[PDB]
């Protein structure tokens, strides 16, 4: 957890933080995207 | 990043704190004036010549720096003599004036004002009153220092310090004089910025913020106000610069508002490089700020691109370029001229009027006062961290190759290549050959066959060609510069055919020599003469001839000649076009035999051995001389062969034997190999193309900017030429022009690269960190062909197999290939065919970016392969373990046969057809190399280089049928490096220099290491003797099912057995094949004359030739017993004891001392190897000497001699010497001195030569002496002790 500065816009350790999950944002990216054939093109 | 011209090294680095301004003290103020020398205290010459008390330019400190100069002045400046005289003067009168208005000792205690003082010493030089500015010439720290110039009088009238009530307007000081002799002209003097002038600036000082908001508002129609917002120097001042604009700087004009900017922005920059955490400096910034008629948006004048990179200058950004302490208008150029350069403005910081946004996270702390707001931009690139500086490169330094994961399109990567490539790049070639001779003898008396001199290979067609003759002289002058090597060369070999002996004499001491050819005199005549060329006798008499003598008559050997006979009659002549060229020799050789004593040694030279001259000799000649040896010295690749006659007597009979045939093979063999590998190489002076294969190409940069995950240019060129010379050297430099700093990165393009860049799917970039690194001045490229230095004995050896293993994987139907333990980056890509599909495997993890190749063609396996583990799913057809089996026995530790007894099982199951592992086994000799390998015995190891690295090897016989045992049905064979040195597009192909003479080292080192060629996919050898002995009739049997074959066995690249059944050309022995249909195997009743490792081919009527094995006749028994004779019926008299030495008739022995670390033959009367047809004798002359110094008899060879049996006689050296009869006292060496002592007592000295004689002391009849230089005195009889 050092302290890193700059390459992210946000410390890991940094200043208050908060894990915190809301039964209303189910975290997540993109798995299912879709590639079939008639779908893709 | 980068800021327009100029490149921005990543880590920021400020100094940390600002020390409190301190002023002056009245008395330290008087004593920096009235010091022995004001130099350094006051002033200080910027450039001062040492050899005349002389300087262009002087930079001045305080007290001075303020005083600008009158008219009178700067016209007719004063030259550093009187300058210094001036000042020492002045500051002194100066004190004065000042002094007696305040006597030191009731008032030193106060600090004098900064500015007062300044303006005050300025006045009093150019001699204006000073009365007023004594008034005040002091003030207390609380009062300002620009405030005390205000309170204690608002005098708006004295010229140079007009003051108001809120400010003080006042001529900038001028921190540079010029005396006398100066010019912005040169490159040298010390960047003066224009303040070399009076009125270059004006100072405005001010006293409070609203104070300058007049100001400004007042003085808005000037160009541009500079002003210092980081701790003004004594207090806020607000720095105008003229109109004018300096020259010499910029090829346009500079104004003088601009330079100032350049001049400091160039200094936040140097100051920034380094600027410490310990130190504390005055201001956190130098960099000056434009506040007034300043166009803020565009980004033209190099005031506005020097302003927008101040901006970033105050956040502790460093120039990669290191700004040299003193900047130099050849400096100061290079950076006015990097600014200039177009470039993107930094936009991190925007830029205001009143206030410069510092970054939060950055090194600057700000001052106080309301100038510094803390902007921070959305993404500012720099972390902080300074640079240790590196002194400049003195030559160019390589960098090896490190890839990073993003790769550039082919395509993209090409013509980023050809945007910035430096194409008809200009190369020097150097040399490329630098060695000695590779020396070939080749007895053709000695063999005892038959072989029809209408039937040799004669002269191969292309031979006299453009193209190849083209080549034969280009390959000619890249040697480093040749008969000094050669003819001492033949004459090596001439020292074994003398026979010093009454019997009959052959070059018996001081016989005749007549020589043809001379340039002035032979530089070897010196040598003949000097005796210095050891073995051989020292002639009596040296006859010069030829076509340039210049010491003899001059003769034309093609016709008849006027003189006398001779011993020796070396011919060197050249016989350049074909028929009457070998009428032409065939003539000199003819009258060359005929210069030489009845019993002498003719050494012809021929051009051009062809099957059409070596009929007509064997047919003129076939009867004037006894022996005849081929030494071909090759120095430079040529055909040109010397020819050595035994005893010139009427009755000789020198047939064509198969010796011939062998030798004159061996040599086109070669010349094949020489020529094909120098095709490799560009005709001199012609500008680099992309055609020649070994040619540099390079890519020359301007102020590239590499950047790590990002495809700009300057880093997508370095791609491809990484990529067009991976194996290689990949040099990069950087040279600074005094414009932008240019940086080459040249690499030797050879054919190895081109074999690797094809297999390339993509070109992988590489971590530009090491070069972004870098940021120091190297030597300028060179572009040479060639590196400098002879690659090392082991180089020439590995690059023997990448030409072997090159050769074996471009074959088709090899299919799928693994590498047991490739180097940690594949080195082997090179050498195979693009479209094969191999798997190099290794330890250590892969160094090109695997990705970057297509995955079906190339695959990487990581982990070792001695663990059972590994070969857990990698099926390969077959697997090639060279450079690494022997490194695994080691690691493993465990035994080598014990080894592959477990690896070569894998293989199998791997699915392996063919194998090839670079096995360290002796099977020529157990005999070592003295610097290359140790063969430790006592535990089967090796010590390349003893010690840098140990590895275990087998026996040829017990590794032989080990391997046998494991793979029963599959056919064994060793290739080793083949003298005909065929390998050479690999050495002289990539760009390297070599010695002829080590060729011999590294055929003698492959045969430490050969390389076992397994083959299941065929029939294995039966050879009836196994451990085959030299001379004795061998079965060998070949099953093949078609009688219709051709059988032909060639050993040493060159064929030596050819012929179905019936008709077998054997040149290595008699060769009886006959294909018996019972077995359906050719059993071939083969006798071989040399030892050596025979690869037997068999080649079916349609189709490639096949290999079907390789067996291996071994030297014979080296050993050597010596019929030595009693102490009685030997006698130490003239005449030399001989004891017949019992040796194979195989290896040539001669007498020979242990000198230093070669040996030394001796000299021929002393002992020698008389040789009757009936057995090989060692004659020798006992000398008191011989208790000290003892004799070896050595192994003959082109090489150094005495290197496979160098026994020592230990009897010739222990014969001791009675006290009845005379004795022989002689010198030991040609180095050495002694002394006889007879009884305890100094009786005589060898060393110096008695004045006169003790009683019954002479030189003897001969020179016994081993030195053969040397006289040798017999003694009476009595007790003499020798004592070297
Ligand atoms: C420093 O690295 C100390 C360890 C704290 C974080 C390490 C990884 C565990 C937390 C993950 C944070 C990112 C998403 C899980």
């Amino acid at each position: 957890g050092n302290v890193q500065t700059s390459v992210n816009t946000y410390n890991i350790t940094g200043d208050g933080n908060s894990f915190t999950p809301t039964s209303d944002m189910t975290s997540t990216a993109a798995p299912a995207i879709d590639l079939k054939p008639g779908v893709l093109n | 990043a980068a800021v327009f011209g100029i490149q921005l090294v990543p880590k920021l680095n400020t100094s940390t704190t600002r020390r409190t301004f301190l002023p002056l003290r009245f008395d330290l103020l008087l004593d920096r004036l009235q010091s022995t020398n004001l130099h350094g205290v006051l002033y200080r010459a910027l450039d001062f010549n040492p050899v005349d008390r002389s300087a262009t330019v002087i930079q001045t400190y305080p007290p001075l720096n303020a005083w600008s100069p009158h008219h009178a002045f700067i016209e007719n400046p004063l030259d550093y003599r009187d300058w210094t005289e001036f000042i020492h003067d002045r500051a002194l009168a100066f004190v004065g004036v000042l002094t007696q208005r305040y006597p030191l000792t009731q008032n030193a205690q106060r600090y004098t004002n900064p500015l007062v003082l300044g303006a005050a010493f300025g006045d009093f030089l150019n001699a204006r009153s000073i009365d007023i500015f004594l008034d005040r010439l002091f003030y207390d720290p609380t009062q300002d220092s620009p405030i005390t110039a205000i309170t204690k009088f608002p005098y708006q009238w004295t010229i140079d310090s007009n003051v108001t009530t809120d400010s003080v307007r006042t001529s900038a000081g001028c921190k540079y004089i010029t005396l006398y002799g100066y010019d912005p002209s040169r490159p040298s003097t010390p960047a003066t910025y224009g303040k070399h002038r009076p009125t270059y600036a004006t100072v405005f000082y001010y006293s409070t913020l609203p104070a300058r908001s007049r100001l400004l508002a007042n003085l808005a129609a000037g160009p541009t106000v500079l002003e210092h917002f980081d701790s003004p120097t004594y207090g806020p001042h607000l720095l105008l610069p003229q109109t004018g604009d300096v020259l010499g700087y910029s090829s346009s004009l500079i104004s003088q508002a601009a330079l100032l900017m350049v001049e400091s922005v160039m200094d936040a920059l140097r100051d920034n490089a380094n600027a410490s955490a310990s130190t504390a400096v005055t201001r956190l910034d130098q960099s000056y700020h434009p506040v007034t008629s300043f166009d803020p948006s565009t980004f033209n004048t190099l005031l506005q691109r020097a302003t927008n990179l101040a901006l970033l200058a105050v956040q502790g950004v460093q120039s990669e370029s290191a700004i040299p302490a003193i900047p130099t208008m050849s400096d100061v150029r290079s950076f006015v001229a990097r600014l200039m350069a177009e470039g993107d403005p930094q936009q991190w910081f925007p830029y205001r009027v009143d206030q410069i946004l510092y970054w939060p996270e950055s090194p600057f702390v700000p001052p106080i006062g309301p100038f510094y707001a803390p902007f921070r931009p959305v993404n500012f690139p720099f972390t902080t961290g300074s640079y240790t500086v590196v002194p400049d490169a003195s030559r160019p330094l390589r960098l090896l190759p490190q890839y990073r994961n993003a790769t550039i399109t082919v395509q993209q990567a090409d013509d980023a290549y050809e945007d910035t490539a430096l194409s008809p790049l200009i190369t020097t070639h150097g040399f490329c050959v630098t060695g000695g001779v590779f020396t070939s003898i080749y007895d053709i008396s000695g063999d005892p066959t038959a072989y029809p001199p209408a039937q040799l290979v004669d002269a191969p067609n292309d031979y006299f060609d453009r193209e190849r003759m083209a080549r034969r002289d280009l390959f000619r002058r890249l040697r480093a510069p040749r008969s000094a090597i050669k003819d001492r060369a033949v004459f090596d070999f001439l020292a074994s055919l003398v026979n010093p002996t009454t019997a009959n004499p052959v070059l018996d001491t001081s016989f005749s020599m007549a020589y043809l050819g001379a340039s002035d005199e032979p530089v070897i005549l010196a040598d003949i003469r000097s005796g210095s060329i050891p073995g051989l006798p020292i002639p009596r008499r040296i006859v010069q001839f030829g076509y340039d003598v210049v010491h003899g008559s001059l003769l034309d050997l093609s016709r008849a000649v006027p003189t006398g006979t001779f011993g020796l009659v070396y011919a060197d002549l050249d016989q350049v076009d074909m028929p009457a060229a070998n009428r032409a020799a065939i003539a000199m050789l003819g009258t060359a035999l005929q210069m030489t004593t009845a019993g002498g040694v003719s050494v012809l030279k021929v051009n051009f051995p062809t099957r059409a001259f070596w009929t007509q000799v064997f047919n003129l000649y076939a009867t004037h001389a006894t022996t005849l040896h081929l030494v071909k010295p090759t120095i430079v690749n040529s055909s040109e062969v010397f020819l050595v006659f035994g005893g010139r007597q009427s009755n000789g009979a020198l047939r064509s034997t198969t010796a011939l045939q062998r030798a004159l093979l061996s040599l086109y063999a070669r010349n094949a190999a020489i020529d094909r590998a120098v095709t490799h190489i560009p005709f001199f002076g012609v500008p680099d193309d992309g055609t020649s294969d070994l040619g540099i190409d390079a890519v020359r940069l301007f102020d590239p900017m590499f950047s790590d995950a990002v495809a700009n240019l300057p880093s997508n060129a370095l791609a491809s030429l990484v990529s067009r010379v991976v194996p290689s050297s990949i040099m990069f430099t950087r040279v600074p022009s005094n414009g932008p700093v240019s940086t080459t990165i040249y690499g030797k393009r050879t054919f190895l690269s081109n074999r690797r860049r094809a297999r390339l799917r993509d070109v992988p970039m590489l971590i530009t960190t090491t070069l972004v690194h870098q940021r120091r001045f190297t030597t300028p490229p060179t572009f040479t062909l060639f590196s400098s230095e002879a690659v090392p004995v082991t180089t020439l050896v590995a690059a023997g197999y990448n030409s072997f293993i090159s050769e074996q994987t471009r074959n088709p139907n090899l299919a799928h290939l693994l590498d047991l333990g490739t180097g940690p980056e594949c080195r082997i890509l090179s050498l195979i065919p693009p479209t094969l599909q191999v798997t190099m495997s290794d330890s250590r993890p892969c160094a090109e970016l695997m990705a970057s190749f297509d995955p079906a063609l190339t695959a990487y396996v990581q982990g070792d392969y001695s663990t059972a583990a590994f070969w857990n799913g990698i099926r390969c057809d077959s697997a090639t373990a060279i450079f690494t089996i022997g490194a695994a026995a080691a690691a493993a530790g465990t035994d080598l046969i014990a080894f592959v007894q477990q690896l070569i099982p894998r293989i199998v199951a791997a699915g392996g057809t063919r194998m090839w592992l670079q096995l360290n086994t002796p099977l020529y000799e157990v005999s070592s190399l003295p610097d290359l390998i140790e063969i430790d015995l006592r535990d089967h190891v090796y010590r390349f280089n003893g010690g840098e690295r140990v590895e275990p090897y087998a026996d040829p016989v017990p590794l032989q049928q080990a391997i046998a045992a494991l793979l029963p049905a599959a056919a064994l064979s060793w290739h080793t490096l083949s003298p005909t040195c065929d390998w050479l597009p690999y050495i002289i192909g990539v760009g390297s220099p070599l010695n002829l003479s080590d060729i011999n080292t590294a055929i003698s080192y492959s045969r430490l290491t050969p390389i076992l060629h397994i083959d299941t996919t065929t029939p294995p050898l039966r050879v009836n003797p196994v451990p085959t002995p030299l001379n004795q009739q061998c079965a060998i049997r070949i099953t093949s099912l078609d009688p219709a074959a051709v059988l032909s066995v060639q050993h040493n690249g060159v064929e030596v057995i050819g012929g179905t059944p019936g008709n077998v050309i054997s040149v290595a022995g008699a060769a009886a094949l006959q294909y018996i249909l019972a077995n359906q195997e050719f059993l071939l009743q083969f006798t071989p004359t040399l030892p050596g490792i025979f690869d037997v081919f068999l080649t079916t009527l349609g189709q490639p030739p096949v290999p079907r094995g390789s067996f291996t006749i071994t030297p014979p028994p080296t050993t050597v017993a010596l019929n030595m004779p009693p102490p009685r019926q030997l006698d130490f008299t003239d005449v030399g004891n001989d004891a017949r030495i019992t040796c194979d008739p195989y290896y040539q022995l001669a007498v020979c001392i242990f000198k230093d670390g070669q040996y030394v033959r001796v000299n021929p009367e002393k002992a020698s190897v008389v040789t009757n047809a009936p057995n090989r004798d060692l004659h020798f002359v006992l000398d008191l000497a011989d208790n000290h110094v003892l004799l070896y008899l050595c192994d003959v060879t082109p090489s150094g001699l005495g290197d496979r049996i160098a026994f020592p006689i230990v009897d010739i050296y222990r014969i001791a010497f009675p006290r009845n009869t005379p004795v022989r006292a002689s010198l030991p060496y040609t180095g050495g001195g002694a002394h006889l002592t007879s009884g305890g007592n100094p009786f005589m000295s060898l060393t110096t030569p008695p004045a006169v004689l003790p009683a019954g002391v002479a030189l003897a009849a001969l020179s016994t002496s081993v030195a053969t230089q040397y006289p040798t005195y017999t003694l009476p009889a009595g007790v003499y002790e020798y004592v070297i």
